[PDB]
């Protein structure tokens, strides 16, 4: 006779998927683009952005202390500091979901000060860099 | 034993 | 004397960006931190993010998106469905990584295609050829 | 005149449109005889019988056992555990009747038997019907 | 309601309309290839290989050797000295084919190797063919 | 001259208001409309509303009060309990009627207890005694 | 003889027990939550004045919230915002009337109570009042 | 305060 | 068989 | 070539 | 409930 | 447009 098994030898195999990480993330921003599951809204001066809170809690440690918090976790408005720009938050807000930071001259200064608010010291280390 | 794929993995959302 | 900034127009690429985030989302479901769906698979209950879900399978993705069904926090899968076959691939997943051993291998592969997990399945197909 | 010529006056094809099921037909009665079936297929508790050139025809599976130089005279092949036996039987009457049954409560075993014997128009039909329930 | 049930709602039949042509022309395809062929019919010296299984499947004369346990296992079968090797590749083609080729001037011969081969509706569509003609 | 109705604070009284508000949520709840919680008994699943489970039940009183247990959706009973009991015991709660047979009633009684449904447990402590 | 059988319910037919009280019982614990604002799902504003409900106690008694509340698009509402012309006490009113069968009138908001219940289409109510 | 008994059904019937 | 029981059927939530 | 389709059964039937 | 399928029902052997 | 690949951690590490 003969024994046809898939793994013969009781084998342990693991298939990486070297693009899985950014194929989930471009299907949450466009989640995000649609107002598909968007679970809170962030106001930064008159302005809104909607995302999810998993992405935000994954990104900065601002996010992630309020939502650790019960009774902060099932807000779904939050209202920014008055000091933060928004057009810097959006450009943040953008690169948590596509992994790219966009800096023109006229908001660099803007992105930098957002990144810090938002605790996102990887990044502002990287602005400060930068310069 | 380990295996690389690097195709896209999941269906894309779109636009 | 003008001291501007800059010009160039740019951008910065954080290449493992998107891979930190998932390990993130890994951790929150692993602490059981915003989670808000159980699946359910012939009585056996995993807890998950659906924004996670319907980014991975096209099952998923067309039930969150009907617009009557926009409450739900519990699917129970079909009885045929293979516990263990959709946990290798909710692990899959949360952490790109696909487990196969000796004995799962038709299961996670079947599963895919009801997941309508097209790429894994093809991926699938692949390996059990070698 | 006195003589006339009787000729057969005609290059033509005949085609025989019911030939194919005609023979298929035929050799699923061959099959049910235990006429020159000569692979026993283990399928954990049960065996089948079948002719190993229908099984080549129809699975990508069996067509690379059996055109392997080594493995081409089997006589028995014991398939992975993992496979189910009633599975395995939709798709061997499927081969000989061009007929796939499914039950509520075996589309996914009869989908995944299909995936391993590597009949990929089988799991598009299946994927096609599932997705219709 | 907080729930769903995702479940497989049709017992169906899927029917495949042209699997038996795809599995004959399969078996053709084999046969060309040389792959799983066990028996060497000689006509009149001419060698043909095939597939035991689809010459019972056409034939009443090689599905009565075949069906002798005995004769189960020949290899090599030489036909009648009297029959044509053309008539016989024809219809050897028709079984794996569908198609019977005939030329002006070959239906006899067509023919008698189909009565010998005791493949008696291919006869008869023979003799109604000839009488398209004469 | 002066038209003012009536004055004293008068109070109409709809004495069967109450019982046409629980058929109401009984109509709901099996129009499946509002329910937003899933109890899980061995397996068996019950779609309810938390107020209604709130307002019979103590122990799904503590459950659905504590401030970390706010998206709770899905609650598994402890394996003992039985599905049957449970189900007698949902009915009543959306009814004011307690079914009994032969084959469930300590059962019911036992559920009733663990629920904390102590008035429930007395009145079948009499039924029991008859 | 010397032995015996033991059957709880041996007419192996069907008991049922009716509470009386049960429904009444439940709509004040549904009162009770309510006043302490525990599972409470909707704000109904009322000429910028707030109230507390459950929006299946607001759909069990009244055609207007039963219509928006099956609407799937604004069944997620959680903020509702009356119409203007609505009054502020007729309304609370009404809503006590919902969570304890008992519906107040003094004189001075009786009219008050009388259009706010054929706005929330509450035409039993409505009737009752006719009469008063 | 002046209490009046009212019997009759007290609200809509949602239907089935 | 039916029969009808009077007593508070559950516990009284608190004000 | 002249194509001719032949509709009826082709072969002998192999008994059950 | 019976389905009629038309398209290609195997893998086609190359010549 | 001026691009630039950043390879280090990009967000801080949620812990286990």
């Amino acid at each position: 006779s003969s024994d046809l098994y898939l793994r013969p030898g009781g084998g342990d195999s693991q298939i990486q998927f070297t693009r899985h990480a950014s194929d989930v993330l471009l299907n949450l921003n466009r989640l995000r683009s649609r107002d598909i599951l968007t679970d809170v809204v962030i106001v930064v001066s008159r302005e809104q952005f909607r995302a999810h809170k998993t992405v935000l809690m994954a990104c900065s440690g601002l996010f992630y202390s309020i939502f650790t918090d019960q009774l902060k976790r099932n807000l779904s408005v939050i209202n920014l500091d008055p000091e933060i720009n928004p057009e810097g938050f959006n450009i943040l807000l953008d690169f948590m979901y596509t992994s790219r930071l966009n800096l023109r001259e006229g908001n660099i200064m803007a992105v930098m000060a957002t990144a810090m608010y938002l605790q996102m010291e990887h990044v502002v280390d990287t602005c400060r860099k930068f310069i | 034993t380990t295996i690389k794929e690097m195709g896209r993995s999941i269906h894309e959302i779109p636009r």
